[PDB]
């Protein structure tokens, strides 16, 4: 929703106000918190803890599920307050919001973020205790967005690489190639003829120096685990990003409260144009290219993080399977599934 | 609701058939300009197009002079005088008088039902008729112009007959016994009814809203109008004795010449008389004529909780029958500032 | 009736429900069961009296509540009976009730047949389809108070012979009823192979044993048969002031608040739970729309 | 224990996610046995006998039609969850044929899997009950699951979103700004979320069944406020793209 | 009746003092053109000159969505959900809404008093205010323009302040606790009140008598107007969910996810919806949209026996808030032949 709003506003030549952009960033941070907590605790925790379902983990790992629910509820409540709901937000309109909450609700949101910061710390410790399998060690090309401003963030105009080069967001199809494979409804992506990775670990590797606060302290402490060579560092990078984004959301709420009261929405008149917005999704770079002609969409191009990550997923599953070749089929299946889940795949966004 | 139609040539035959149900009371001409409800022997005497009667229809239930008890002073015993009330039909009741009968029913059948009133009220069949207002009628201001219930048959005037509303099982039986004389209502009769309603609404003298009349009367009890209109007043009480919704009666015990027997008598009373608010020792709670004159306005403009309308229905009998040419509606509109 | 503190609770809540237990379940037809109930409160059970023709609100917990007429006589104190047809959600849950289960009931509601002012006169009861149960209540009240009412006739009709309500009871009762000034007529309409009687009730009104001028008529069933039955009754000389019928509309409360059981027009606007369900002949005649 | 299976067709998994994020789902585990739900369970078997089957997503693959036929074979109650399963979702917004969309998106390339145009689940099997929304509300899931656990079934909704909009005191966007609000014809249960946030309804929960969805009156109201026929038809067919009533009712008022 | 004057500079102080009695609900602006009764934190938000509210004042006693019971399915038990209602003040109620509250009281404080309604009706203090007619207001036709009772304090607009009517002991206590802020009414204030009443009567759009509206509606149920206006109808039910005197509600039992607990819920309902008359087996007693559309007119134009008024008070909410631009008063005047 927010990447589409950014693309449409770029196409129609509209610039949102600073407080509206801050509130949109808070909503996006809520989405990242919910998605990362949900992934970490309900999709990659049970297979590390020896279960087959998080619903079977209610009596043994009670505190872990409790903190999982608290983080997920914080993200869901942020999205319920700012967007209309946790899924398919409707309050995010062209040029702002249909209705903004009262000031006391924002104060309560800031207080709840402050309360949830220790939960993020515990999550980072719990996922630092886990294991990065050495069967998948190899050089990775990490692509991530260059943040706008002077802080680790989600909105950006440039796309960085682990090879050092950087290109403008609108020129993405000059450097990224989409091709269709005969075994999937998704389009695999290549960078200079080679597969690449986008995600939380790529974000950390590319924009580590932009972190500030407890996130920077934790990153400096645990830089040894966050090497851009193992795909299994993505979960720990997600925990680190939760830690960062709680504080970032607190600061953005302070910035928004500095300019109260806020008019919910600006009048936008739809001129023709072509806008490409590369915001950083919880799972990697999201590219939205929309062309507007007479108040209508004439050209749409969506490239999603999982479509970016599928080729690297195939390569790393190949190396994992060759390392665990001719073993018991169940063990190979579960380890390959763990490798795939390390990439937090959203198959729905792959096909869009 | 049943909407049977009575043709113009069967009206007198239906009125003759009404005499099979009891005694028929219909408005007849008692003088050149005055009407009254009198017992019918010749059906041609009934005046269907009349303005008002010299006496309200309450005289058939709240009798003008009634003997309540007969007594023996030795071994004190009061024996009630109740006669077997045979069924009777009151024909030609206007809608305002029907609402007045409803108001008097609320007064006389509320908690202690009046036996004398009830035995005659239960035996009366109220057949209402439509009317064209004259200069004295303001039943549209008091909202007593169209009757909802309280009748058995209601006759609505048509160019080629009548439209009959049946609202009671008694009216159903009356229609079904003489169904030969009745016909079916067509769209033409409905259009004629609509035209008559429009003409009736156009024929009223005053078209005003009187919501705040009670509060303005309360606020303006020290008006010079009260003095100037009471100086005209004759204290004759016609405005109360010819008012459909006046409940007041005076009681008296009359001893026969033997000194042992006698009777207790009930007659209509007026608040315009001296002894209406007179207590022992000489204290009158309405001592001056102005006080009684204003008290009538206050009482008639009061709000009836059970029905939702004022005790004044708007018949204009107090204005038409006032020998001193005092206008009730004119004084009320002067209080409201509409003059 | 006007039972105090048990029809509205000591909490003054008219929606408050009483705990009752189902003792006997009996399948009359395929989509029909007769339920025998008693209140789990012994004092409430001994104090609860109703009028023939009144209904109750049967609350199955968690599904909803439905209005059901009482089919047993009010003089069978301690117990009351309900006859329920499976029409949908709540009745589907009701039909699974086995004996010994607890369900919630509030009532009685509405006005019943004026059986107190029917003293010393004949009774004609015309029941069609599911309308037998309120007329079963009236019939059993008359049978318990036989000295009060004169000759009584019970006409029960149904679409098929297997759908006749209380066929076994009325067939067993016919003996000593014919000798006890009671006539039971049971007929079918859409079954031309039925061994018993065939036809509509208006055909069997002439076969009644009731004096037409001194007979109280109670008709229950679909609203479409009412006009034909009225024509037949009026032709044979039954007085229109003594004809009573029952109507059904959607009910959610039974106390007059939900506004779903509305009949009539702007001239006479009435509610079934407060002004019925028993209506007189002149009410049906005056305002159209009460039938169909 | 009631055996419940949640199956995924072509979907965004919003309905499964909405059910998974409910805190009351922890109460469902002691009362119901979850057979097939791959999002949370890994030991889930696709071909198993389930008492109640919840189906999410549209039928956009031949393998999906085989799966829904299998589910209808294996389930006593089949429940269609969400706008994708009930009315085809937003994927059925376009009336353009499959080959045109395929050429526009994937070019001239082969995938070896067979797709089809988005259709509701009710076209290929018999759905006994429906759960409306995109995603369905938590209250809808609670009511449906609770009534199924008691042995009853949920009541279908035939009242518009305007009911909940007027219960909550939301300002009417259609009376003030003339916005194209689809609320008067859309099923309630969402507690008037979009009109409460100042947005117009886009009819995610779907149009009222039982032939009491008046697109002609709403089209006349839209026409008084200056909208062309095709704009009204597209707006109403955003989520009701498989509704045959919309075209006929709008063309009646524009003829 | 007790008359007090509130000067223009003490109005906000008196409204601040009203918060000492409880929570204050007054009409505020929720959008550019719409009002509603909302809880007051800043007294300056109160709009004294408003036309109507997006929700009727019945939402404080007949709540829009209310939880009646909570139940355990095992051990069948329904426990009523009633909270301790603290006293509150509803300020700014127009006279039409006061009459609507009286009508709803007759509906919900009948032989079976509604506990949920009665508990909140006991603790509510109704302070009424004067208003100027809009183009949609026809409270003069329904006779709900001037309120007699049903309030505690009534505020009447004056050029130099307010005129306060005290009708109940609660209003007497409210006036006597803050008697420092009130003054004495002179003849000038009475004259200003009379002028405001004259202007208010002149500001109404329609001046007609609607006595035969019910009977004409009964006689004209086969009119082409019903089809014409029903084809415009959206079946959105706003005319019922915004009507002050609509009694209808729909009940539903919701079972929690444990299968043992749950609750019973009550929400406002409309007769314009399909399931208002559905009687199982597929039979609907109002099966067409025309039937429900006409049923609303029949129900609203019916006669209330206990009060003597129609169930429609004349606020115009059904005409102002109809998204299909359907005129209730216009269609009623079409039935009467006044157009
Ligand atoms: C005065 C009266 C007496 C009745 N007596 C009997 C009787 O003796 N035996 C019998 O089998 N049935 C009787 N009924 C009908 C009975 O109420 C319905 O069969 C039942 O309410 C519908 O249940 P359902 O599961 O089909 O509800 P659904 O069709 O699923 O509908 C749900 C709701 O609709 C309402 N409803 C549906 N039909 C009716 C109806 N006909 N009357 C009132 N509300 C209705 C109820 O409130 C019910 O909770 C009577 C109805 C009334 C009004
Ligand atoms: N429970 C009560 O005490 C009570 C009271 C009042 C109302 N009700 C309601 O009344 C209904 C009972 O009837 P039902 O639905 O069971 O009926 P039904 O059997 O489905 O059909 C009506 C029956 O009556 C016959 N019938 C006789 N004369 C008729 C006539 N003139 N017009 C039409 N049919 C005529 C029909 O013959 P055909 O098949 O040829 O038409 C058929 O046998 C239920 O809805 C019930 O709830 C019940
Ligand atoms: N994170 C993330 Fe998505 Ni469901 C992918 N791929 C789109 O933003
Ligand atoms: S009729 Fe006229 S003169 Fe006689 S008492 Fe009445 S007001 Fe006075
Ligand atoms: S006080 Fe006077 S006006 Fe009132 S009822 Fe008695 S006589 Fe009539
Ligand atoms: S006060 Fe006058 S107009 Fe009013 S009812 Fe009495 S006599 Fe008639
Ligand atoms: S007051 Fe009205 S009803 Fe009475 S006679 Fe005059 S016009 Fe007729
Ligand atoms: S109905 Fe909506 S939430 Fe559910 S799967 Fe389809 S698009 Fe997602
Ligand atoms: S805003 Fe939309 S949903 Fe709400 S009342 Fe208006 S039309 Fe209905
Ligand atoms: S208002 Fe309309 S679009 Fe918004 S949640 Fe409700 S049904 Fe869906
Ligand atoms: S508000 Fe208007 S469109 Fe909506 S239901 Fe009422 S009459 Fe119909
Ligand atoms: S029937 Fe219709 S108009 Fe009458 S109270 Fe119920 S919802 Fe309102
Ligand atoms: S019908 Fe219309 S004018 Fe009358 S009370 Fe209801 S909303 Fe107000
Ligand atoms: S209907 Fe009458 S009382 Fe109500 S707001 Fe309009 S003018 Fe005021
Ligand atoms: S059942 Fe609710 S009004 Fe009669
Ligand atoms: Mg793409």
């Amino acid at each position: 929703k927010l990447t589409a709003l950014e693309a449409a506003e770029k196409a129609v030549g509209f610039v949102p106000r600073e407080e509206i952009q801050a509130l949109r960033e808070v909503l996006y941070i809520g989405d990242m918190i919910e998605s990362h907590a949900l992934h970490l605790y309900l999709l990659v925790l049970p297979d590390y803890r020896g279960y087959s379902s998080p619903l079977k983990m209610v009596n043994e790992y009670k505190r872990e599920i409790e903190i999982a629910l608290k983080l997920k509820n914080l993200g869901t409540w942020m999205m319920d307050i700012l967007g209309s709901r946790a899924i398919h937000q409707e309050n995010a309109v062209l040029g702002g919001f249909g209705k903004l909450p009262e000031k006391s609700v924002l104060e309560k949101m800031k207080a709840e973020l402050r309360e949830a910061l220790p939960l993020a710390e515990y999550t980072f410790e719990l996922f630092a205790k886990l294991e990065q399998y050495s069967e998948v060690e190899g050089p990775i090309t990490h692509l991530a967005v260059k943040p706008r401003g002077d802080a680790y963030g989600i909105y950006g105009d440039y796309i960085k690489a682990s090879d050092g080069e950087e290109f403008p967001s609108e020129k993405y199809r000059d450097y990224i190639k989409e091709f269709v494979v005969e075994h999937s409804f998704a389009k695999h992506s290549h960078y200079k003829g080679r597969p690449f990775m986008v995600g939380a670990i790529s974000r950390v590797i590319n924009n580590a120096d932009l972190l500030y606060g407890k996130a920077k302290e934790l990153y400096e402490a645990n830089k040894d685990l966050l090497k851009g060579t193992n795909p299994f560092a993505n979960n720990l990078a997600q925990a680190l990003e939760i830690v960062y984004f709680i504080e970032r959301a607190i600061d953005l709420l302070d910035e928004a409260l500095a300019k109260w009261p806020i008019k919910p929405r600006d009048e936008v008149e739809i001129k023709d144009g072509f806008g490409v917005s590369t915001t950083e999704a919880p799972r990697g770079i999201l590219v939205y290219a929309l062309k507007v002609e007479n108040g209508r969409v004439s050209y749409a191009d969506i490239i999603t993080p999982t479509a970016f990550n599928l080729a690297m997923m195939e390569e790393h599953v190949r190396m994992m399977a060759e390392k665990h070749y001719n073993d018991d089929p169940e063990r190979l299946k579960i380890l390959a599934e763990m490798v795939v889940r390390a990439y937090d795949p959203c198959i729905s966004c792959s096909v869009h | 609701m049943r909407y049977v139609k009575l043709p113009k040539e069967n009206t007198y035959e239906f009125l003759e058939r009404l005499k099979d149900w009891g005694k028929l009371y219909a408005p007849v001409k008692i003088s050149d300009k005055f009407y009254d409800f009198r017992e019918i022997d010749d059906v041609r005497k009934i005046e269907f197009h009349y303005n008002r009667t010299i006496m309200p229809p309450k005289k058939f239930f709240f009798k003008p002079r009634e003997k309540l008890f007969e007594f023996d002073i030795s071994k004190p015993e009061y024996r009630e005088v109740i006669e077997e009330v045979e069924p009777f039909i009151i024909f030609g009741v206007h809608a305002c008088d029907i609402y007045g009968l409803k108001i008097l029913d609320t007064v006389y059948l509320d908690e202690f039902p009046d036996k004398y009133y009830k035995v005659r009220r239960e035996k009366g069949i109220i057949i209402g008729i439509s009317c064209m207002p004259d200069e004295y009628c303001f039943c549209n201001l008091r909202e007593t112009d169209f009757a909802d219930d309280g009748f058995d048959l209601f006759f609505h005037e048509l160019p080629d007959g009548w439209l009959v509303r049946v609202g009671t099982p008694t009216g159903h039986r009356l229609v079904d016994k003489n169904i030969k004389l009745f016909e079916e209502v067509t769209d033409k009769d409905i259009c004629a009814f609509r035209d008559f309603e429009k003409r009736r609404q156009q024929a009223f003298k005053y078209h005003e809203d009187w919501g705040n009349l009670r509060y303005l009367l309360e606020l303006e009890m020290e008006h010079p109008m009260w003095d100037e209109e009471a100086d005209k007043c004759l204290a004759c009480g016609i405005c109360n004795t010819t008012c459909p919704t006046c409940r007041c009666y005076e009681v008296q015990d009359i001893v026969n010449l033997d000194g042992v027997t006698g009777y207790r008598e009930r007659r209509w009373d007026s608040c315009q008389f001296r002894s209406h608010g007179l207590v022992a020792g000489g204290h009158n709670f309405r001592p001056t004529k102005k006080d009684r004159f204003r008290n009538r306005y206050l009482c008639k403009n009061a709000y009836n909780e059970k029905l939702g309308l004022s005790y004044c229905v708007g018949c204009g009998r107090c204005t038409a029958f006032c020998p001193a040419n005092i206008s009730f509606v004119g004084n009320l509109r002067r209080i409201l500032g509409l003059e | 009736m006007m039972l105090p503190k048990e029809i509205m609770m000591p909490n003054d809540n008219p929606y408050a429900l009483h705990r009752v237990k189902v003792l006997k379940v009996y399948s009359l037809t395929e989509t029909e069961k007769l339920f025998l109930f008693r209140f789990e409160d012994p004092e409430l059970a001994e104090k609860w009296t109703f009028k023939p023709g009144q209904f109750v609100q049967l609350t199955i917990p968690g599904v909803g509540e439905v209005p059901i007429s009482i089919c047993s006589s009010p003089m069978r104190k301690g117990f009351f009976e309900l006859c329920i047809r499976k029409a949908g959600r709540v009745t589907t849950v009701v039909h699974r009730l086995k004996p010994g289960d607890t369900v919630l009931v509030r009532g009685p509601y509405g006005n019943g047949f004026p059986v107190d002012e029917w003293e010393g006169m004949d009774l004609l009861l015309i029941a069609a389809g599911l309308g037998t149960a309120p007329l079963r209540s009236v019939f059993l009240y008359a049978m318990d108070n036989r000295w009060k009412y004169g000759n009584i006739t019970f006409i029960n009709t149904a679409r098929y012979g297997k759908d006749l309500l209380f066929y076994k009871e009325l067939e067993a009762m016919k003996d000593l009823a014919e000798a006890e000034n009671v006539k039971i007529i049971q007929s079918v309409t859409r079954d031309p192979n039925w061994p018993g009687l065939k036809g509509r009730p208006q055909q069997f009104i002439v076969e009644a044993n009731t004096n037409p001028k001194n007979t109280a008529v109670a008709i229950c069933g679909p609203p479409r048969m009412y006009k034909s039955v009225f024509e037949a009754l009026i032709n044979y000389g039954y007085r229109p002031e003594n004809i009573f019928v029952t109507l059904e509309r959607r009910m959610k409360c039974g106390i007059g608040k939900c506004g779903h059981c509305n009949v009539g027009t702007s001239t006479s606007w009435k509610y079934i739970c407060k002004d019925g369900p028993v209506f007189t002949y002149f009410d049906i005649v005056s305002t159209p729309g009460l039938l169909d | 224990k009631v055996r419940i299976g949640f199956y995924a067709l072509t979907s965004c998994y919003g309905c499964q996610l909405q059910l998974a994020m409910m805190d009351e789902l922890l109460q469902l585990i002691p009362n119901a046995e979850i057979v097939c739900w791959f999002m949370i369970d890994r030991d889930s078997i696709e071909d198993e006998k389930v008492d109640i089957a919840f189906i999410e997503g549209s039928v956009s693959t031949e393998e999906e039609v085989e799966l829904v036929k299998k589910i209808r074979e294996n389930a006593k109650i089949v429940v269609a969850v969400g706008a994708c399963a009930v009315q085809g979702g937003v994927q059925s917004w376009s009336e353009k044929p499959l080959e045109e969309l395929w050429k526009k998106v994937y070019g001239d390339a082969k995938v070896k899997f067979q797709p089809k145009k988005a259709e509701p689940v009710s076209k290929y099997i018999k759905v006994d009950y429906n759960i409306y929304g995109c995603p369905p509300e938590k209250k809808d899931f609670l009511y449906a699951l609770g009534t199924f656990l008691i042995g009853s079934w949920p009541e279908d909704i035939d009242y518009p979103v305007c009911l909940e909009c007027r219960l909550n005191g939301h300002p009417c966007i259609l009376l003030e700004k003339g916005e194209p609000c689809l609320g008067p014809v859309t099923r309630a249960g969402c507690n008037a979320r979009c009109p409460g946030f100042g947005v117009a309804c886009i009819g995610c929960r779907g149009a009222i069944g039982y032939d009491v969805a008046w697109f002609d009156s709403l089209a006349k109201v839209f026409k008084e406020k200056g909208m062309t026929k095709e704009e009204i038809i597209e707006r109403m067919k955003m989520f009701n793209g498989h509704d045959e009533r919309v075209e006929k009712m709008v063309e009646k008022i524009f003829s």
